[PDB]
RNA sequence: GUGAACAGCCUCUAGUUGAUAGAAUAAUGUAGAUAAGGGAAGUCGGCAAAAUAGAUCCGUAACUUCGGGAUAAGGAUUGGC
RNA sequence: GCAGUCAAGCGUUCAUAGCGACAUUGCUUUUUGAUUCUUCGAUGUCGGCUCUUCCUAUCAUACCGAAGCAGAAUUCGGUAAGCGUUGGAUUGUUCACCCACUAAUAGGGAACGUGAGCUGGGUUUAGACCGUCGUGAGACAGGUUAGUUUUACCCUACUGAUGAAUGUUACCGCAAUAGUAAUUGAACUUAGUACGAGAGGAACAGUUCAUUCGGAUAAUUGGUUUUUGCGGCUGUCUGAUCA
């Protein structure tokens, strides 16, 4: 069991949990709930949504710690 | 299942009913596919034989080149687009439906594929596998 | 006329009446058949469903395409708290079936016991138990003149236990009394270790085991009353009809000139009593052990209880039995485990195989983290706290 | 040598199995009289190995590689990535690949020292493929099939073709390739040569199904 | 007031607050609805529902009693500062 | 419609492997007839959808016997209905003919089962058109289009529920009786083996799945979403903001 990324979101994905999709080009998307699942399905922005993980590492959203050495 | 599909499948989510239409995966010169049946089904009244990934149905060609018409030919199913529950706990589905020519031997018409193949159908058919590509 | 297409009958007909069930606890009908062989131990247990969660285990199946490769299975974990031992009860054979002629009561019983015989616990006295119980003043020749005569007549003996109901997380202050056969050796036998297991536990180490096949007696969750479509599974009648498009056109022919047993009508769904056979157990815990919900491979520190515990249940902790697969019987409702009746020969059971993760996110909807460590990991520092 | 056999009944071994020089691959699925012939001349010369690749038995489509490298896909355990390198001898280094433009097998078609590849590949995956593998890449296309790997079976000592590749197409790969190509059918009439039947430089297995001369032919391509 | 509008929707003047009530709110109903994939395979018959459906720009065939068919068919935009 | 007996002959050679002339004995009440007994102070008339049970002259599945049964396939028969007998184009269709799957698409009864279960497609009032007949009003199993189908608030039967009386009350059990459930197929191995100069070609045992049916649940995926729970947007009204 390794660890799979939300491709919406970015939070972690425990086995028997999300969903999966795979589009015309061939390239592999998961889906942790319907929640970003169907927020893909209406061509969203992910770096717009703000509890997304994108979104807070684009703007630096509580790096705190993270963004020194 | 059927004769010639070697080893067995694992059941899974039935979206395919009879009367469905499926694009064409192959580079047959057809475009679409209408199935008219499915292999190895049930009999209970008033139900439509599904199909599902991996199956093999016959299915005429409604849009296509000329004389793939008019006639009977079985194909086998490569997409599904309706969520299925595989045994390692996922619950995956692709964009759209797609099949493939093939007489009832097994092999394929047609010659590459294009876009996505399941493999679910690339183990159970090996030669879909053979002329497969993307292998999901 | 015939009836054109023949369908496969609608239902199931030895599961009839589909009624309310006489008690709360479906009553054990029968029990595995015994062996003067062996060592005493129980053949049924008790214990409260609390719900479900998802595991991942390695598949080991010779010829399978998904040999040594990993699964994930639904698994119903039952609250267990220990049993304790509060009378037994000799059953003899008559031409006319078992009888029971004789019962036998311990020195001590706790209050929840003495409260099933209330109605009215608080208007209630707490007499009872009172005037047997003295008959232990004596050097005993009252009690053990009994035990005598379930030693010599009464060739089936069943013990009489109950379950710890304030150790459950679970508010009904009421324990539950029931019986339970043995498949010791020698009714003499049979009885002598009951008399030194009363007033103390009887734990899930004895009574079942990791990797053994067991059935799983319980009551139907209730849905009150029901038509015939539901109910049943039968066809929804097409829209244009009037009046009605949820029930049965043709109850039955012109004769019979009366309506058959075997037609389908609306009544009373749910609350039944269902045995459903051959569960498989995956885990056998303890409350005093801690991190239940590791496992060999996680080397993690949590218990099974998942974040906010499970719905409609409290938090568990103590013993548990984590069985493979759905359950009959809906949750905070007690649940009897018993042996299986036939030794199971598949190449399905016997697998000993271990687990490989057990879920323990939350239950109250999208359950995303397992731990407060790891949530409080990923998403850092909040307004609250520091 | 030429030997004939069939995994359970299909005539598809090259689908089945990956043959090398150093080292061959096998489905786990398969019975006595499959393994009887592969071990009845391979001996303890080199390894027999039993994976699924991708949980699956099509392995020898969804793996290609030579002495230098193995090309496993992304999703693949890494238990079963694992259980290949401690089976496999050191000498083989193992790197896995991203890349979703199909089945490895059915996209590189290499041997110890060419390679081809699907036309959709590209220059990230060019580069890593030429390392791991030790070997010159070049672009082009059996009969313009997009598919290689499954229309070409290939070792150090000749090739398979597409049976109706044109003339000049055929003449045109032997000089780069430096070894003759020779167009033919496999299995009774099948135009899957790449996948039909696969050579090493010490033995090629085939269907049972194919007849009297296409045997003798891969016998005399193959340097058997 | 929005709005082409005596359209729908909300309000000012004026007038009612009237037509048995209380509690849980089982089936089966009457009236509104929503359904993953396929899609008329259902039925004597797509009957019922569904989709487009306002406005601006582009574009529009067979045939004809040359007046029409024709907002044919088919495409592109619509908020706020 | 179904089942026998005799038996000339067919069946290379042989009456009964399988058929079988000329005659002859019966069975069936799902054909159609004949009768007219019940009912014209009136038992709602075709078909289709839904549903239950029963019978077998067994279509498939279980176990066997016989062949002009070497294997495979087939054909004939015995105990047997326990279980399963489908999806569509045309037609109102009973019927029928095709497409396709399947182990198989067997025949039927129950007021030609089933309209206070449904539909009203047809025949069957009244409107109207065409053809033939009639001088005419009108007639035709003719052809076509449009044609309101009502009530259970009763008793029994069935499906679920309560309940007094056998000193009271409570807990744990026994058991008569009644009902009963599972079902079929595919792939691998056996096995290019047995069997035959050749085409072909299995089976018992074992493994992995699946078809139909049944009972239960809800971790997981999907659906519903008056938790209007949260966010957004339109028109209007609280002077504006907030709400």
């Amino acid at each position: 069991m390794k660890v799979e990324i939300d491709s919406f979101s970015g939070a972690k994905i425990y086995p028997g949990r999300g969903t999966l999709f795979v589009r015309g080009d061939s390239k592999i998307f998961r889906f942790q709930n319907s929640k970003s699942a169907s927020l893909f399905k209406q061509r969203k922005n992910p770096r717009r949504i703000a509890w997304t993980v994108l979104f807070r590492k684009h703007h630096k959203k509580g790096i705190t710690e993270e963004v020194a050495k | 299942s059927g004769n010639g599909a070697q080893g067995t499948k694992f059941r899974i989510s039935l979206g395919l009913p009879v009367g469905a239409i499926m694009n064409c995966a192959d580079n047959s010169g057809a475009r679409n596919l209408y199935i008219i049946a499915v292999k190895g089904s049930g009999s209970r009244l008033n139900r439509l034989p599904a199909a599902s990934l991996g199956d093999m149905v016959m299915a005429t060609v409604k849009k296509g080149k000329p004389e793939l018409r008019k006639k009977v030919m079985p194909a086998i199913v490569v997409r599904q687009a309706k969520s299925w529950r595989r045994r390692d706990g996922v619950f995956l589905y692709f964009e759209d439906n797609a099949g493939v020519i093939a007489n009832p031997k097994g092999e394929m018409k047609g010659s590459a594929i294009t876009g996505p193949v399941g493999k679910e159908c690339a183990d159970l058919w090996p030669r879909v596998a053979s002329n497969s590509g993307v292998v999901v | 006329s015939h009836r054109k297409y023949e369908a496969p009958r609608h239902g199931h007909l030895g599961f009839l009446p589909r009624k309310r069930a006489a008690s709360i606890r479906a009553r054990v009908k029968a029990f595995p058949k015994d062996d003067r062989s062996k060592p005493v131990a129980l053949t049924s247990f008790l214990g409260y469903k609390a719900g479900m969660t998802t595991i991942v285990r390695d598949l080991d199946r010779p010829g399978s395409k998904f040999h040594k490769r990993e699964v994930v299975e639904a698994v119903t974990v039952v609250d267990t708290p220990p049993v304790v031992v509060v009378g037994v009860v000799g059953y003899v054979e008559t031409p006319r079936g078992l009888r029971s002629l004789t019962t036998v009561w311990a020195e001590h019983l706790s209050d929840e016991v003495k409260r099933r015989f209330y109605k009215n616990w608080y208007k209630s006295k707490k007499k009872a138990f009172t005037k047997y119980s003295a008959k232990y003043a004596q050097d005993g020749a009252g009690i053990e003149r009994e035990l005598a005569r379930i030693k010599k007549y009464a060739s089936v003996v069943r013990v009489l236990v109950h379950t710890q109901i304030r150790k459950t997380p679970l508010a009904q202050k009421k324990a539950h009394l029931a019986e339970i056969q043995l498949n010791g050796g020698s009714i003499s036998e049979k009885v002598d270790w009951a008399r030194e297991h009363f007033e103390k536990t009887v734990a899930v180490d004895s009574v079942f085991e990791q990797n053994e096949m067991i059935d799983a007696i319980a009551v139907t969750k209730g849905h009150g009353f029901e038509g015939v479509t539901h109910r049943w599974g039968t066809k929804k009648l097409p829209r244009k009809t009037h009046r009605g498009l949820r029930k049965v056109a043709c109850i039955g022919a012109w004769h019979p000139a009366h309506v058959m047993w075997s037609v389908a009508r609306a009544g009373q769904r749910g609350y039944h009593s269902r045995t459903s056979i051959n569960h498989k157990i995956y885990r056998v815990g303890k409350g005093d052990d801690e991190a239940n919900g590791a496992t060999s491979f996680d080397r993690t520190k949590k218990t099974i209880t998942p974040m906010g515990g499970f719905v409609h249940y409290g938090e568990i902790k103590n013993d548990f039995i984590m069985v493979k697969g759905c359950i009959p019987g809906n949750r905070k409702r007690i649940v009897t485990l018993r042996k299986s009746l036939y030794t199971n020969t598949s190449r399905k059971a016997l697998e000993e195989v271990s687990l490989k993760w057990i879920d323990t996110a939350s239950k109250f909807g999208k359950g995303r983290f397992q731990t407060p460590a790891e949530k409080h990991a990923f998403m850092g520092t909040l307004k609250k706290d520091l | 040598m030429a030997t004939r056999t069939q995994f359970e009944n299909s005539n598809e071994i090259g689908v089945f199995s990956k043959l090398t020089n150093t080292y061959c691959l096998v489905a786990v699925g398969g019975s006595e009289n499959f393994y009887s012939a592969f071990e009845a001349e391979l001996g303890d010369a080199i390894p027999i190995v039993h994976t699924t690749i991708a949980g699956t038995r099509i392995i020898g489509r969804m793996t290609a590689g030579n002495r230098r490298g193995l090309l496993v896909p992304t999703q693949t355990t890494d238990q079963e990535l694992q259980h290949l390198r401690n089976s496999l001898p050191d000498s083989v280094k193992i790197q896995r690949v991203e890349e979703r433009l199909s089945a490895l097998g059915n996209v590189i078609c290499c041997n110890d020292y060419v390679a081809l590849v699907h036309p959709d590949i590209d220059r990230e995956t060019e580069e890593l493929i030429s390392d791991v593998l030790g070997v010159e890449v070049f672009r082009q296309t059996i009969s313009g099939n997009i598919l290689v790997g499954s229309y070409c079976s290939l070792s150090n000592q000749g090739g398979l073709v597409h049976p109706q590749t044109s003339v000049q197409d055929q003449e045109e790969l032997s000089s780069l390739l430096q070894v003759p190509l020779v167009a033919g059918t496999v299995n009774r009439g099948s135009s899957v040569v790449g996948a039909g039947m696969v050579v090493n430089d010490y033995l090629a297995v085939t269907g049972l199904d194919t007849t009297a001369p296409e045997l003798s032919v891969i016998e005399s391509i193959f340097r058997l």
